[PDB]
């Protein structure tokens, strides 16, 4: 009778062994099931922070193409006034020139000067006093580039307003 | 490449009992349910991989009671870990006239569904 | 009548020489005066493209520090869920090395079974079936990270309109 | 007992140090030491009979002026010092280019420069106005002043000598000196634009 | 932050040093010199944070404003290095010298145009550039080429005639681009020693 | 046959005016070369001319240095033998308070006459001869002065040989 | 006989009062004779010291030379090299004038086109690709005027060296 | 405008007594003499005030002998300070004068001898 019982519990302990290769089978099972979950996760976060660093390296596009509207507005401003002034000095250096060559022209008529003609050749130039020209005032847009600094220090503030909106939703650890 | 979980963590866990188990081979996939389990409304819920828009490889499928009660479940075999997305179709098919033909009524998760 | 006019306009062309020396000594001061404007004009103009530069790369950094606060409030939430998510698997991996010890207990307990005391040996063995141990489920924050991004476009959207006011202040060329 | 540049250096030292500690959270010794440092320096500007503003003003000239590189600087930021090199004018370029005449001449020759006036001009408002670079805090090199009358009329000239350039600030000042000392022996009352007051006393 | 005032008073200690060890400073003043500098030693140890360093980070932490300066000033300080100077790399005749592309490749580079010949290949090209300098920094681009171990000119950088000016980023801009449309081609690129201290 | 040859020939013209487009804007890159490349020289000799003025006004600040020395010198010397004569004054002078006193004392010793005791209060008064210190002459450093004067007259002989020897290196205009 | 005796020593008092206030006058000669010494001593120093303030203003002006001869040999080095720079801009200027005008009627002879004609006005502009035009180098004289600079702060060096060697001639107290 | 000095500091501020006084009153000067010095060589030493190339205030003359004895003097009156290089030049005659009638010989210093 003890052999029979012997069969009876190795048959029962078989048993328990098949139910306990399910159960590891069922934990294998979960581990990978928890490792996909974190990989899960995992590919949520990377594709968030990817989202993130596209979004701010448009703002930085756009803060450079601000930056360059701004330096082109005022390097336009500055080649306007500076070519206004470069005119003028042409104009100056014009009339400079005619003045000179008619002064030296004087001093060397008066080498020749107790030859009769001399007063028939100088009566004309005691008339001639040409000593004209007007120069009109150029300004620099003093209002508009002092406007220009002062209004990109105000985005500068706001935009570190914004942020700290931003910021402020949400916790820090 | 993603990970969908119809189920819980617990879900996945939990043992469960066949009082009239039914087994089969469904190529790579095993297949077994309760037979004893009838008239009763159950939902299949599943945790599996997803790539592009279709099934790459399942981790799990249970049957849920409108109790919550586990009847039946699709695993891979542990030799085989690989299959396709129409194997484990047919696998539902499968189950499903299984579990019908004791008047159950099954529905299927819209991941499931989808997929 | 003519020799005495001839010294007459002589000196009288002499002072308008002396006079012609004074006015071309200004024009070249006035020379000096243009081109020293110029200068200026263009030290004003480099200086206000550095400091706008300058403030350009402070809102950079701003930005650097706003993306990597976001993206380290991300990895920290990320962390958060799979660290909880380890903490399940080292549960579910010690279950599952109990149930595999117990196992080749079981089968290695088979090896010396036509003993009597096989039955005391292993009669414990089929009743010992711990296998307890809850797990509470873990969701990630989607809530959390999705605001984050759609915030971090809104605050995307907002510089945008910021840059536009600031930019329709002044012409552009 | 003169060597007291240590009391400056320590007075600026200190100012600066507050900006940490007043603005930022430094440090608690750090705050610990300000005060102690405060209390100490004024314990020395009583003693010493010297001032801490005037004391920190000269530890600024003082200290920011011998400051090589040993290694790499404090990029002395070019939005805080482009330096000061600069042209500053206040007569138009009409102004300037204009010609005028004195009735009663005078020529002075002041150094490099060349003073000119109309000695007829006689109980007037005159107001200075030249153009002329600037350097750091100083003046450098003189382009041209002139004097207006409350009309605009020019009755006055400093201007260099067309062969001897160039010269310093301090004969220019003396110029200034001579011209209006020159101009209100006639009753004359001579203002000075802001600029000029600037780089001229 | 308990360790910002490290690093300042290891800035703050070298620039005390300075004045007694070159002036005569005072006696006092170089007793407190030597005494603060044996606790800041200690001070350094006591932290786990090394001297050098950290007098380092005291530096760049206590020069980026407000130090120079404000309020106050009225005379006393400026503190600067000025410069306005025009570089020329190129001779008048390189300049005026007319090229010829066999494969063109033209683009827009924000204010500058970019030029260069696609047919060249395994060469050492040098860049050598006329170009304004203000301070130390470029100002503005009057051209750009690139020459051949031989001297024959393969790129050109050339601001846009209806646009001018520019910046030096837009130029570095340029030149990392022109660099890579002709080093794709297996071309070695070297620049020339003003244009490497105004580009890198 | 015209027709197309007039299409033929407006092509080939047209890529004609493609590349005297880019030659004629590579002459402008030229003529901006030119004017900057003036302007470069401009600044150039200006720099070199404010570095020479600040050598020379050094100069003249080191001949202040060395008259004032000089004049230093000289007061000091003059001092010397001021303060020597200021005490032989000194002496002489208490000499002749001294010698002042007793000439009144005498005088008003004499007016009491006709008493005996007069010879009691009046011999006393006689020899009182107060003839002390020998003063030794003063004698100012002439060699010194007049060396001083010398020699500066040949530092600036010196001055004189130094510049010439620094102008003959170049050609003068 | 005490009023004789009185008498005699009354008279023998007074002619030491005469022999007194004679010395004191003496006193009073020797006093200003030392005042008129030290007087003396002044102006032999102050026209010592006018002298040789007038020599250190010669040396001074003798400074100025120098200064205004060098500075000339840079004006006239600067404007040299700036004259052959406003040279090649005019041949520069010119040549692009050319093509330009020669465009201009490229331009304006494709647009009146399919005339017989036009093939016989634009037949004459296929051959003419007139782009010459060389240019010599201009090379400002650097080494001049780096040594002249050179030279300057030399000539500095050496009037301190000079002086230097001036002044210990002669003892510091 | 300087001032001469033929004689030392020490010589001008030392006493002297005649034994045979005589004095006299020369216009603005006063001259007093030694009778009783005889067969003597005299030098005439004079500290006075210069300008131009002539006198213009004598400060004080004395006679040397050549063992450096004072034997005659020349001084102005304290009321009469003012005086011209004639009177004081007839001072020194009636002074050589008077010392030479009793068989002196007199020099005179070359600043004397100038002025």
């Amino acid at each position: 009778s003890l052999s029979q019982a012997s069969a009876d519990l190795e048959a029962t302990l078989r048993h328990k062994l098949t139910v306990m290769y399910s159960q590891i089978n069922g934990a294998s099972r979960a581990l990978d099931d928890v490792r996909n979950r974190q990989q899960d996760v995992r590919m949520t976060a990377n594709r968030k922070v990817e989202q993130l660093q596209q979004e701010y390296t448009e703002m930085k596009a756009l803060l450079d193409a601000s930056e360059t509207t701004s330096t082109r507005k005022i390097k336009e401003e500055e080649k306007r006034v500076n070519s206004k002034f470069d005119t003028i000095y042409q104009i100056l250096l014009k009339k400079k020139s005619e003045i000179q060559t008619l002064k030296e022209e004087i001093e060397q008529s008066l080498t020749k000067r107790d030859e009769f003609e001399f007063l028939e050749k100088a009566s004309k130039l005691r008339g001639i006093s040409t000593k004209p020209v007007y120069i009109p005032e150029v300004e620099l847009n003093h209002k508009l580039i002092k406007g220009i600094h002062q209004s990109t220090i105000d985005l500068k503030n706001e935009l570190k307003q914004c942020i700290g909106r931003l910021q402020e939703l949400t916790p820090s650890s | 490449s993603r990970y969908l979980t119809d189920m819980t963590l617990e879900e996945m866990s939990r043992e469960w009992s066949m009082l009239i188990p039914k087994q089969k081979v469904a190529g790579p996939l095993c297949i077994r349910m309760d037979q004893a389990i009838m008239d009763k409304n159950i939902i299949l819920k599943a945790n599996f991989s997803v790539i592009f828009d279709r099934l790459e490889t399942l981790i799990l499928l249970r049957a849920f009671t409108e109790e919550g009660a586990i009847v039946g479940e699709i695993s891979p075999l542990p030799s085989l870990p690989g299959h396709t997305a129409e194997d484990v179709k047919n696998a539902v098919g499968v189950l499903i006239g299984g579990l019908e033909a004791n008047d159950n009524t099954v529905r299927v998760s819209e991941t499931l569904q989808r997929f």
